[PDB]
């Protein structure tokens, strides 16, 4: 399963 | 910023000439992601050519496979013809049935 | 013995067209399990793989809420990086991310990947100690700095040691039978003369699984490392890969050639010579 977030540039 | 396009045309199976068969257009190495890829019997563009979702490398570069079902013969011919912004023009690469 | 859990994201703009495709797309080692693409009409998470059929709907619901919520989260990055660049609408341009485990014979982590580049360069990366990032140029150092101040690390780094592992295990258990297949490559020897004095040998490995594969040529037994020429390993279509090797050889001298192949799935490796008859 995906990772729960992503970065926030 | 730019990368070209390597190609490789090639059957999915075998080529046994009037045997159904899968035709792969394998197209890797490039960026940006946007391209446009065409496959060809005898010079025409083939419907129904399914993109096989766009992944990519260790270096960022994308690849792609394209393909469609086909049969081939003695004397047909069969082409993937790739539009991207890192070329001038489009590159063909026809079907060579020992490679 | 080792195995990997890899996502790879990509959101590019489409200046005239409308808002930036998101594309995602998930691997167990060589295999594709799952995508998503926001060109869809009413976009979804999707099976790549029959095998993952077997996951109920609880998790693919929730699966495509993750994606369409981190594809908006790309199309922000992706404005906010046109803002650090003073960067212009006329061209396209593109964000990627790359994240996975490895996971040893013992189903323990040997490493963990976080990983983003803008338009096909380095960003921005979590350091092999997932506690630290490394940035690149300026525009990444602000990125940087905001990361460390949410704790992104600690996010990221959790995810890595455990959910990703833990779904790894799960995933090589409900596709085993495809993914532990081992399926060694069928090889033979094709002969196309060249010019009346030289002719080409041709090695062919076909259905085979993983792609890792060793194809080379010898004279004698001495390796033709200079003179081989051989394509990049490409997929079937179907799961499996394919490669071939050749070699230009005098016509007539074609039985001293021999073609090697080596694969997870032979127990010992094989030597072929172009049969005649
Ligand atoms: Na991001
Ligand atoms: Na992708
Ligand atoms: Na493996
Ligand atoms: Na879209
Ligand atoms: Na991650
Ligand atoms: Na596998």
């Amino acid at each position: 399963a995906m990772a729960p977030r992503t970065l926030l540039l | 910023i730019q990368k070209t396009p390597q190609i490789q045309v090639y059957s999915r199976h075998p080529p046994e000439n009037g045997k159904p068969n899968i035709l792969n257009c394998y197209v890797t190495q490039f960026h940006p992601p946007h391209i446009e890829i065409q496959m060809l019997k005898n010079g025409k563009k083939i419907p129904k050519v399914e993109m096989s979702d766009m992944s990519f490398s260790k270096d960022w570069s994308f690849y792609i496979l394209a393909h469609t079902e086909f049969t081939p013969t003695e004397t047909d011919t069969y082409a993937c013809r790739v539009k991207h912004a890192s070329m001038a023009e489009p590159k063909t690469v026809y079907w060579d049935r020992d490679m | 013995s080792s195995h990997s859990l890899r996502y790879f994201h990509t959101a590019m703009s489409r200046p005239g067209l409308g808002e930036p495709r998101f594309i995602v797309v998930g691997y167990v080692d060589d295999t594709q399990f799952v995508s998503f693409d926001s060109d869809s009409e009413n976009p979804k998470m999707e099976p790549r793989a029959r095998w993952m059929e077997q996951e109920g709907p609880e998790y693919w619901e929730r699966e495509t809420w993750k994606a369409r919520d981190m594809g908006r989260n790309f199309r922000v990055n992706l404005r906010t990086l046109l803002g650090y660049y003073n960067q212009s609408k006329d061209e396209s341009h593109t964000l990627q991310w790359m994240y996975g485990c490895d996971v040893g014979p013992d189903g323990r982590l040997l490493r963990g990947y976080c990983q983003e580049a803008y338009d096909g360069q380095d960003y921005i990366s979590l350091n092999e100690d997932l506690r630290s990032w490394t940035a690149t140029d300026f525009a990444s150092q602000i990125s940087k700095h905001k990361s460390e101040m949410v704790d992104e690390a600690h996010q990221q780094r959790a995810y890595l040691q455990g959910p990703c592992v833990e779904w790894l295990h799960t995933y090589l258990r409900l596709g085993n039978k495809t993914l532990k297949r081992s399926d060694p490559p069928k090889a033979h020897v094709t002969h196309h003369p060249r010019s009346e004095d030289y002719v080409t040998l041709r090695c062919w490995a076909l259905g085979f699984y993983p792609a890792d594969i060793t194809l080379t040529w010898q004279l004698n037994g001495e390796e033709l490392t200079q003179d081989m020429e051989f394509v990049e390993t490409r997929p079937a279509g179907d799961g499996n890969f394919q490669k071939w090797a050749s070699v230009v050889v005098p016509l007539g001298k074609e039985q001293n050639y021999t073609c090697h192949v080596e694969h997870e799935g032979l127990p010992e490796p094989l030597t072929l010579r172009w049969e005649p008859p």
